[PDB]
């Protein structure tokens, strides 16, 4: 029933799993996330993440469409990302072109703090670390991004808009009351036709909260209040890979 | 148009949701004090039990310090924190003289509580058998603390038993999702002796040994022994200069790699295993060994 | 040979069953819910011109006498007396002076029986806790038929939480929920058995324990047979006082069942427990002597889903009866009755009436509020948790009419068309008793609490204590389209 | 959508109607039964003395009871069934006792003595 | 937009107005408001308000209520009152009679912490400290109960629902854009048809939320976050209200 999440109630309820941040940073959040959201033009403006760097200086992501239509069977969604080092500034995220996304996805290891470092990788080449970033939270987010199930419907001129009728998902426990955001609302696509093992769902019945981590990252948290129709979700941690997921399981 | 989600029609609470209740129930009743219950059969009030006295720190002074960086749990938590630690050094049954919170461990089902408390009548343990490493006994390097786990703040709290060498060398090989209940096969191969309450002792033992820290200077070591006394001409360090590595040191004596804090040697030709060679025991955290290069 | 007491009662041909080869069962189980604290029960004392015409001892006690079977023995021993004396006059020869011998023994006879009536009567008196309002319901809901018991009350969710899954001082005794229901239960049942009959009543219990608790988990397996044998000991101490529990012969009467309910499944097993319960239930045999005779007749189990009711059956454990909740519009457990059909054990119904939710009223009204509360039915909210897993209060005014229709058809009560059809599906019934001029309201009947107008028929009817059914095929269709 | 607002109006009207005359039906039958109930009481004296069937008292008993109070009475009001009983078991020719085991083997019904033939 | 209001949202927009709960009574409320909620048949209960007593336990009360109703005229919403001294034991708020009630008025000045006390008053007259308490909730609740108008709507079987399809209050910085909750949705009558001078409102454009302070009672706050689309209404002080008003303004 909601039309975007909040920034308290996500820091609320994830709290639990580590996915904080400091009380500064958050009133800073409180006075600057509007400031951007003007200064930029974009209807809908939230927290994204927070990345770790080898500082104590982490990202903190923000990303925030303007339009989202459907095109070709994927609901697309144009979005912008914004990245600070503290609550109070932010910049942009530009685009990666293809050749220097293939060369990002090489570079592991957690960030550095200052976003000017160049990466130097085998002739040389040298890529800057806002790509690197960049290319880590869109890995994330195609991997990643969660809403529930017949929580954005189709209109005329095909663009995705919330569905002011939700009212809610039924077994919350299930991984099938849940689809990722780029899912045409039609499609009967859900988590459940991802891998067997790389989502954890726990749901508490007495409060009606269900929690869904990500293991293949395992630093992405998603909930669901069911009492009041509330969902989001925050990226917490290094942007690296878990690539051998079939070991840990 | 209908829309798809028009209406749902659901009890107010699930009928399958007792053990989410009774959760619910026992953190709760870590607020306030509990109330008097008359017995059944009469009016007669049933007498509370006698508190034990024990030792504990500021919960909410180092949960606020960790709100401030903002790492750790909430706020909301540290404060069930404290509670917990009280009750659990409130109990009579269970004789503590220190509690501290060790943390918090995800799982893939439920997630663990720790607590590390020393007691006023270690249990006993049983010898080593013959051909395997000595076990540590109870106060020493490794098993210096026994550790309490909950799945939920307050509720049931079970006791880990000791860790062993074997357990601690077999825990290096592996790597693996907490399932998040205290009975499940941490592995077939490696070979590791024990459940996942071994496993979890055993990554306790090496989280420890590994990332407790005490501000430098704020302890002297002992000359001969290992034990550490608190030195009275401290002064502190103010403001960001605890941010820098250098100002920190370990509390805890660093854990060899045989599985011990302290080498056992056999009696005579000994292995390179036997005499490893540690780091003084206040170690700093700048003298640390890196983490291996990266790709970029 | 059909049961007397619903021969009389209702032209009923049905033949008495057992639930276990000592105990009787009736045809309709009455889950008993106290209206008020077992304390404010246990403390009413029905103790209060030269004539009072409304004073309670010309009134109460003249019916509940003529009931025991000491006066019931007086009157026969009379007509016998009259009978013999009129042969003894009419012979007036050698076997007159047997006859008369007979007279003389029937004499004797009369003279301890009548002892026995003025003993009866004065035990009438000398004890406050008879003929109050709970104790002349239980004992009317008793002589109408249904003398099967079990011991319930507000429970999850709807009740304190504190009282089910909170730690108790170590101080405490071990006493766990539904505790005062047992003994206000064992007070009716001593009172009744003194009153007439050694074994009338029977008392189905239900075993709560608590798994979440501290001493549950860190305990184990010896852990919860401790708790088991002394939860056994304890209801042995509530439904027996602390004298008579033992037979005159030195082994202990063991109790009638035991209900087991499991409150989480994949926290703990019920598995020990069972085994415990088993053998308590079983007499361990030596050479033959039988040693450590048997404390529980019988074990149940309450809401256990069919898988866990199946691999409970592969344990060895004797499971005699399971009671589910399963009405005429709630349908949710069917394969349960196909495994207890199968493996031929007593399966019971609780719901049926939606809580009181199928009378006559509801039919056009609004739904019921918890805040303003209502009275009639046992439990509002678990009332709406009903009505939203039917659908909406739409399907139940829906449904209501259609039941209402196929009533007015036979000419019954709303109610007893929903019972009938749980007894038709096999199950056995479980209506809650209720209370303070509200008596036999379960059952649909109105106005029922006094003597003037009920004149002591039972609150019930007759087609539904019957062995074949009223419905017609019409109606078996609607009700299930009614789904 | 004026029409859809009257007819709303009226169903809820409506339902409000039904809950009302439920609770009056309810309070006609308290009344009328505590109407049975009142004449029941007063009615009991007169079957005690009179017209139990195994009789506590015999009829020329109570007669004579009767008309002595009648007597004691005009030397001073009207006789009383209730009266009459009063008096008599204060005169101790009828105990309580008796009473209540006339009663119990009346409300025996067919299965008392009485009722059988014999 | 929101079905219930949230606790937290309420706290952390009126932490200016100076409406604060303290640490142990927030954590407790949040663990214990459901445990009470679903012990009742409750499918609403929230924090009312916390009055201030004499000896330090400050009473905190929460009300609660399954349906919305309109009869005669009105939306009547049957509610039900909770109080406490610590935020985990929730006992109920006996309501209270006419004659007692005032009475009731009588008595001034901070009622103490000790539900056992008894107040004097004039023969002789007796009165509960509970029920002073439950006289002046419900004096204060009558007085002032604060929802953005139209932000609920009738329906089938007349019952007041909130209303899914609520496209904000337009001007939301005068009282005509909030209600009572017992003023009809459909009728006119608003936050402006009572005392000129009894309601403050203060608005931030910018950050888009409006915050309304009653000076009949200088102890109710109220918010509406108009971007989030979220209301809440708080109640912290002693239920005294002012009389000596008209001098103030």
């Amino acid at each position: 029933v909601q039309l975007e999440p909040n920034i308290t109630l996500v820091l609320k309820h994830l709290a639990s799993c580590g996915a904080v941040v400091s009380a500064e940073q958050q009133a800073a959040l409180d006075h600057s996330i509007p400031i951007k959201r003007i200064e930029a033009g974009l209807r809908s403006l939230t927290l994204w993440g927070r990345l770790t760097t080898l500082n104590g200086k982490d990202y903190l992501v923000a990303e925030g469409y303007n339009v989202a239509s459907s095109k070709e069977g994927a609901a697309v969604y144009e979005t912008k990302y914004f990245y600070s080092q503290d609550g109070a500034r932010w910049s942009d995220l530009q685009p990666v072109d293809s050749e220097t996304a293939t060369r990002c996805a090489r570079i592991k290891g957690m960030l550095s703090g200052d976003p000017a470092k160049n990466y130097e990788l085998e002739l040389v080449f040298q890529i800057p670390e806002l790509a690197v970033l960049r290319c880590r939270v869109d890995a994330i987010a195609t991997a990643t991004s969660v809403i529930p199930t017949d929580s954005t419907i189709l209109n005329a001129a095909s663009q995705v808009v919330p569905n002011r009728l939700f009212a809610g998902a039924a077994y919350p426990e299930k991984l099938e009351s849940y689809q990722h955001r780029f899912s045409l609302p039609g499609s009967g696509v859900t988590l459940s036709q991802d891998l067997r093992g790389t989502w954890a769902v726990q749901y508490d019945a007495f409060k009606g909260v269900a929690q869904v981590r990500s293991l293949l990252f395992p630093g992405y948290f998603f909930y669901y209040a069911a009492n009041e129709l509330t969902w989001g979700s925050l990226y917490v941690g290094d942007g690296l890979r878990n690539n051998d997921l079939i070991f840990m399981l | 148009s209908t829309p798809p989600a028009a209406n749902l029609s659901v009890p107010l609470v699930p009928a399958a949701s007792a053990a989410a209740a009774a959760a619910a129930v026992a953190k709760a009743s870590l607020f306030g004090d509990p109330e008097p219950v008359l017995d059944p059969e009469s009016g007669e009030p049933i007498d509370p039990d006698a508190p034990n006295e024990f030792e504990c720190e500021d919960v909410e002074g180092d949960g606020d310090l960790l709100d401030g960086l903002g790492v750790g749990l909430g706020r909301q938590e540290m404060y069930a924190a404290m509670l917990a630690v009280k009750r659990l050094g409130e109990d009579a049954k269970r004789g503590v003289s220190t509690v501290r919170f060790f943390g918090k461990f995800f799982g893939t089902q439920a997630d663990y509580y720790v607590f590390e408390t020393t007691l006023q009548s270690n249990p006993d343990m049983p010898e080593a058998p013959e051909g395997t490493i000595p076990l540590e006994p109870y106060g020493e390097g490794v098993n210096a603390y026994i550790y309490f786990v909950s799945n939920t703040l307050g509720g049931p709290l079970q006791q880990l038993p000791y860790v062993t060498p074997e357990q601690i060398k077999a825990s290096r090989l592996l790597r693996r999702y907490l399932t998040g209940r205290l009975d499940a096969p941490v592995s077939a191969f490696p070979a590791f002796p024990g459940n996942e309450a071994n496993y979890l002792r055993a990554l306790i033992a090496r989280i420890s040994a590994a990332t407790v820290c005490c501000p430098r200077g704020f302890f002297t070591a002992d000359d001969d022994s290992a034990e550490l006394s608190a030195n009275d001409e401290w002064v502190p360090l103010k403001g960001r200069e605890m941010a820098l590595p250098v100002n920190w040191s370990h509390r805890y004596a660093h854990l060899k790699g045989q599985g011990r804090t302290v080498t056992h040697k056999r009696d005579p030709f000994w292995t390179a295993e036997e005499m490893e060679a540690g780091p003084p025991p206040l170690a700093t955290l700048d003298t640390d060994a890196p983490l291996p290069a990266a790709t970029g | 040979a059909p049961d007397p007491v619903l021969n009389e009662l209702y032209g009923s041909e049905r033949p008495a069953v057992e639930l276990l080869p000592g105990v009787p069962l009736s045809p309709i189980v009455n889950s008993c819910w106290l209206p008020a604290d077992a304390k404010a029960m246990l403390a009413e004392s029905w103790i209060p011109p030269a004539f009072e015409a409304a004073a309670p001892e010309y009134n109460e006690l003249v019916r509940r006498l003529a009931k025991t079977a000491p006066f019931r023995k007086w009157n026969e021993l009379t007509i016998q007396a009259k009978q013999l004396e009129q042969e003894v006059a009419g012979l007036k020869g050698p076997d007159a002076e047997a006859k008369q011998a007979e007279l003389e023994n029937v004499k004797v006879q009369i003279a301890d029986a009548e002892a026995a009536v003025a003993e009866v009567k004065q035990s009438f008196s000398d004890d406050p806790l008879s003929l109050t309002g709970w104790m002349q319901a239980l004992t009317d809901l008793a002589d109408g038929g249904m003398t099967t018991f079990e011991v319930s009350g507000q429970g999850w969710p709807y009740c304190s939480l504190r009282q089910l899954f909170g730690e108790m001082p170590s101080a405490a005794p071990p006493a766990g929920f539904f505790d005062g229901v047992e003994r206000v239960l064992g007070t009716f049942k001593r009172r009744y058995e003194k009153e007439r009959g050694p074994g009338s009543v029977q008392l189905m219990l239900k075993l709560a324990p608590n798994v979440f608790s501290d001493a549950w988990s860190t305990g184990g397996a010896p852990a919860a047979v401790a708790a088991v044998e002394a939860y056994v000991e304890r209801a042995r101490a509530n439904v027996f006082g602390p004298d008579g529990g033992v037979t005159p012969e030195g082994v202990p009467e063991p109790l009638d069942l035991v209900q087991l309910v499991w409150w989480d499944f994949a926290a703990a097993d019920p598995l020990p427990v069972l085994k415990a319960l088993q053998r308590m239930a079983t007499d361990q045999l030596q050479v033959v002597s039988v040693s450590e005779p048997k404390k529980i007749r019988g074990i149940g189990l309450v809401d256990f889903p069919a898988d866990r009711l199946k691999a409970a059956i592969q344990a060895g454990v004797p499971i005699t009866c399971v009671q589910v909740e399963h009405s005429v519009l709630v349908r949710s457990a069917q394969p349960v009755l196909d495994l207890c059909a199968k493996y031929g054990i007593k399966v019971l119904a609780r719901g049926g009436t939606l809580g009181g939710l199928l009378s006559a009223k509801y039919l056009g009204a609004p739904p019921p509020d918890p805040v303003r509360g209502d009275a009639d039915l046992d439990s509002v909210p678990g009332c709406l948790d009903a009505v939203n897993n039917v659908g909406g209060w739409a399907r139940l005014q829906a449904a209501l009419a259609v039941i209402k229709g196929i009533a007015d058809k036979h000419g019954v009560k709303p109610e007893t068309v929903a019972l009938r059809w749980q007894i038709d599906a096999g199950c056995f019934p479980l209506v809650t008793t209720r209370w303070s001029s509200r008596v036999w309201r379960q059952f649909g009947y109105e106005g029922w609490s006094s003597f003037e107008v009920s004149g002591g028929r039972p609150g019930v009817d007759g087609p539904l204590f019957q062995v074949e059914s009223f419905l017609d095929v019409e109606d078996v269709r609607a009700l299930a389209g009614l789904a | 959508l004026a029409a859809n607002r009257s007819t709303l109006a009226d169903k809820a009207a409506s339902t409000a109607a039904t809950v009302d005359a439920w609770a009056e039906r309810q309070a006609k039958m308290e009344a009328e039964l505590q109407g049975k109930e009142l004449e029941a009481v007063r009615r009991r004296p007169t079957f005690v003395l009179r017209e139990l069937k195994p009789a506590v008292a015999s009829a020329d008993a109570v007669e004579a009871a009767a008309a002595e109070l009648t007597a004691q009475a005009e030397e001073a009001k009207e006789v009383t069934d209730i009266d009459i009983l009063s008096y008599m078991m204060d005169k101790g020719a009828i105990t309580k006792d008796a009473i209540i085991q006339a009663l119990a083997v009346h409300a025996l019904g067919d299965k008392a003595y009485t009722n059988h033939p014999a």
